[PDB]
Formats: C-alpha cells, sequence, structure tokens
RNA sequence: GGAGGGGAGUGAAAGAGUACCUGAAACCGUGCGCUUACAAUCCGUCAGAGCCCUCGACGUGUCGUGGGGUGAUGGCGUGCCU
C-alpha cells in the first residue's frame, strides 16, 4: 500500500518507511507530524473520493533539517556592463513515513 | 605604502578556473576565457532552471496521454473528467502511476469516464 | 580606564572615500563622466 | 613491483619532439632490441637516446645487480630543456629569432621475469 | 596567403601525429661468431665484412 | 669521447649540486580511468543510459536524506569590449 500525500505546495508518492525531502515545516527533529492525503493505493481498490481522502491521513517523523544544493546566479547583459552576483541555499526536512 | 595586486587578483582566478574544470580547449586553461564560459554557463544554468519545470510537465503529460490511449481515452477528456470527479492528483504522480501502477491508472481512468458528462459537445 | 583603543570617532563623523573607476559594481568605465564630449575629458569654465 | 634503475642526460643539444620521434620506437621493447632498432635507425637524435640506454642498462646491471637479460625498457620520455636565442638577418633590414633548443632524455629500465 | 586563425590544440596534434619515423626490420647474422642484428638490406655486406658493427 | 647520470659520501635537508632559497601561470611530456572513425558541435547548460572510483548499511551483491570522474543520447543556446 502506498498514498499520495500533499505538503509545501507539493505531491510525493510514498509508503510505508520511505525518507523523503520536504519543504521545510516548523517542527524540531525527532517530532511527528500528520499531513493530508491526495490518493490511496491499498492493493487493488484505490480511493479517490474526497472525503475518504479526509477522513484519512499520513503520519511522519522528522529526521533532520538540512539544506539544498548551493545555485550560484550571475545574471549578465552584453555590451552593458551589467552583472548580479547571487546565492542561495533552499532550506529542507527530511521526514520519514510511519505509517499511512 | 606600495602594494602588489598578487594575492587579490590570484584568488579570484583560482576560483574561475576551478569552477571551470571539465571544459574544453581554451576555457579550461585561460582565465578570460573560463570567466566569459562562466558568464555564459551561469546565464545558461539560470534559464534552464526555469525552463526545466515545463520540460518534465511536457514529458508527465506525454506519458499520460500514451497511457490513456492505451485505455481508450484522450488526454484532454481524462484531464476534464478527473478535474469534474475532483481528484487532485498532479501530471507527475499521474505520470508514475501510469508508468509503476497500470491498475490504478485503469480505475483513474474509469472515475474520469464515470465523471464525464453524456455529450461533451452539449453547449452545457 | 579609557586606554589608546578604546578611542573610536564619533558615529557617521568618518565617511568612506569613494573611488571611481574600479570596475562596474560602484563606478567603472566612466567615473560619472558619461560619453565624450568637452566635460568628459577635462573640464567646461564657469565664465 | 619491479626492480628498476634509471638514468638521465639533462642538456642534450637535439630539440624535443626530434627526440621524441625516435624515442616512440623503443617504449616496451627489451634494451637489446632497443639498442639494434636505435643502432640501425636513420635519424641523429638516435645516438644520445641509445647512449641514455646504455646508461642506464649498465646502472641497474652494476648497482643494482640485475641480469642485464631481463632489462626491458619501461619508462622513456623526453622533456624541454634551455632554449637559447639568436637572430638571423633577413631582407629589408628585418631580424628574425632563431631558437637553438636542448632537452632533457629520462629512461627507466626495470627487470621483468622471462 | 596567411593563416587567419589560431590552430586549436586538436587539430594541431592530430595533424603533428603524422610526423614520425617508421621502425627498419632486423634479421639476424653471423658474424665471427656472435649473433647480432643487421638489416635484411646489409645481410650480403655484413656476410663479406663490409660493415662496421659495434 | 665528453656533456650528463647511477651508486658511494658531506650536509639537519642534494624535494639546497656553484644551471643552486621559496618554485605559480602560460607552454611541452609520460602513466592510468571514461569516451570518440554515419558525423554539421560560440563547444556550454538542463535531463541523462553505460563504465570506473569512493563513503555507509545489510551478505556473498544491493540500495542510500550518498559523493565524485567520464559521459552515448534528447531539449535549449548568435563569444567578450568599445
Amino acid at each position: 500500500t502506498y498514498a499520495i500525500v500533499k505538503t509545501g505546495g507539493k505531491q510525493y508518492k510514498v509508503a510505508a518507511g520511505d525518507v523523503v525531502k520536504v519543504e521545510k515545516l516548523d517542527s524540531e527533529p525527532g517530532a511527528s507530524v500528520s499531513l493530508p492525503v491526495a490518493l490511496v493505493v491499498d492493493g487493488a481498490n484505490v480511493t479517490s473520493k474526497a472525503d475518504d481522502l479526509a477522513k484519512v491521513a499520513v503520519t511522519a517523523e522528522v529526521l533532520e533539517h538540512t539544506k539544498g544544493p548551493k545555485i550560484r546566479i550571475h545574471k549578465f547583459k552584453n555590451k552593458t556592463g551589467y552583472h548580479k552576483r547571487q546565492g542561495h541555499r533552499q532550506q529542507l526536512t527530511v521526514l520519514k513515513v510511519t505509517g499511512i | 605604502a606600495r602594494v602588489k595586486r598578487a594575492l587579490n587578483a590570484q584568488k579570484k582566478r583560482r576560483t574561475v578556473l576551478k569552477a571551470s574544470k571539465g571544459y574544453r580547449g581554451q576555457r579550461s586553461r585561460l582565465y578570460r576565457k573560463a570567466k566569459e564560459q562562466q558568464l555564459h554557463s551561469l546565464t545558461y544554468a539560470y534559464r534552464d532552471r526555469r525552463a526545466r519545470k515545463g520540460e518534465f510537465r511536457k514529458l508527465w503529460i506525454s506519458r499520460i496521454n500514451a497511457a490513456a490511449r492505451a485505455n481508450d481515452i484522450t488526454y484532454n477528456r481524462l484531464i476534464q473528467g478527473l478535474k469534474a470527479a475532483g481528484v487532485e492528483v498532479d501530471r507527475k504522480n499521474l505520470a508514475e502511476l501510469a508508468v509503476s501502477d497500470p491498475a490504478a491508472f485503469t480505475a483513474l481512468v474509469d472515475v474520469a469516464r464515470a465523471a464525464l458528462p453524456e455529450d461533451v459537445n452539449a453547449p452545457s | 580606564v579609557i586606554k589608546l583603543h578604546d578611542l573610536k570617532p564619533a558615529p557617521g563623523e568618518k565617511k568612506a572615500k569613494t573611488r571611481v573607476g574600479r570596475g562596474e559594481g560602484s563606478k567603472g568605465k566612466t567615473a560619472g563622466r558619461g560619453t565624450k564630449g568637452t566635460k568628459a575629458r577635462k573640464n567646461v569654465p564657469v565664465m | 613491483e619491479f626492480p628498476s634503475a634509471t638514468a638521465k642526460a639533462r642538456y642534450v643539444r637535439v630539440s624535443a619532439t626530434k627526440a621524441r620521434r625516435v624515442i616512440d620506437l623503443v617504449r616496451g621493447k627489451s634494451v637489446e632490441e632497443a639498442l639494434d632498432i636505435l643502432r640501425w635507425a636513420p635519424q641523429a637524435a638516435s645516438e644520445p637516446v641509445a647512449k641514455v640506454i646504455a646508461s642506464a642498462a649498465a646502472n641497474a646491471q652494476n648497482n643494482e645487480g640485475l641480469d642485464p637479460s631481463t632489462l626491458v625498457v619501461a619508462t622513456v620520455y623526453a622533456d624541454e630543456g634551455p632554449t637559447a636565442k639568436r637572430i638571423r638577418p633577413r631582407a629589408q633590414g628585418r631580424a628574425f629569432r632563431i631558437r637553438k633548443r636542448t632537452s632533457h632524455i629520462t629512461v627507466i629500465v626495470e627487470s621483468r621475469p622471462p | 596567403a596567411v593563416p587567419k586563425r589560431r590552430m586549436s590544440r586538436a587539430n594541431t596534434r592530430s595533424r603533428r601525429a603524422q610526423w614520425k619515423a617508421e621502425a627498419p626490420g632486423l634479421v639476424t647474422v653471423s658474424v665471427a661468431g656472435q649473433q647480432r642484428k643487421v638489416p635484411r638490406r646489409l645481410l650480403k655486406a655484413a656476410r663479406l665484412g663490409l660493415v662496421d658493427l659495434d
């Protein structure tokens, strides 16, 4: 069995035990969070009705807070002399799914 | 006090040359050509980061269309039926279901067919 | 006990000097003179 | 690893590329066949290379006490030495530059089982 | 005519690789007892002792 | 033949040998790993099969909140300065 969980404006296909990187959540490492579900596929029958989805939720534990890859931005335009250096490291949380 | 320009220039030269490893020809050896190629490469990376979402969405749409046509339904009618049925699964997980779990995609196709109106061309 | 290293100027009493012609970041390739012309080279008399 | 001995000829008054042309003929060959090849090679750069190879073989046989019958030319290459600048006067008063290049030749022979 | 552009490393090396020397073929010979290698072009000369062999 | 070098020594160090403190870049080699002879390439960037290396866990090879090198192939892409 597995389910599609919505978090941070995106959806991820997860089952029990999967580790998935997720947009930053205000939770301390080692805590537990409950997230909505966009679809449940248990064996063969597929749960897709809105109220059935509302009746279910996915519980996962926060592993650690991490950072994404370093992204270098150097905007540039020729015959202009315009440069603009900039960096960015997106913050992330690592979630281990406990059950559905 | 007289100041020599060695260290200050060597710093940025080292960074630029290290960032240009793997390039072909003068673009990996000489600082000026490597700097030009760095400008071009970072501009290309910035543009491709924006375009990658559209590229992946196009690929997912292609896979979903292929899988739906394998179930005797067009992509647009399937999307309209899914929207009517209220299922909110996006195209990424739809393509994942199509590739990995054909039975789930068939069930979703069935519910989309159920949700569609009787006459799609009616002015309703 | 105020020592020689505890002496600092008043807030905002020192200002950093602006050095022109030091790259496009602050004032580069023109030093605030625009394109060519009489003013781009020497000066224009007041009278 | 195999036992080995090396010899070096520095500031050999031949250009590096011309020495490499000869050297590329004796890579991986045994000492005796390389010596014969250089002896019958129709190039003037073969004499210094043959001298280096013979010196390396003698160093291996004498100082390390290795059997010359098992010697093999394992590593050999020619680098660039200091070059001196000359002037060749030309037509209409112009002067051109002439480079008198040298080279260093390095040879490493080693004992390999038959 | 003068070259309009500087030749890249790849083209220069690829054309430079064709300037090479071929290894002459050697056959053995028996002179004064000891065996040694001599090109087949000089076989008869070596047998008559007309070639200085170090 | 010399030049030069290999042992042996002096030296704390010869990666201090009167071409000698430190020894960068351009430029020229040697060895290894990947790739390249049906292919129209501002030479990169985004996806990316395969091969090699490496860090953990469990067995005997197979994954992972992994990291690296090279990259067949597809999309995009008209060098810098005045």
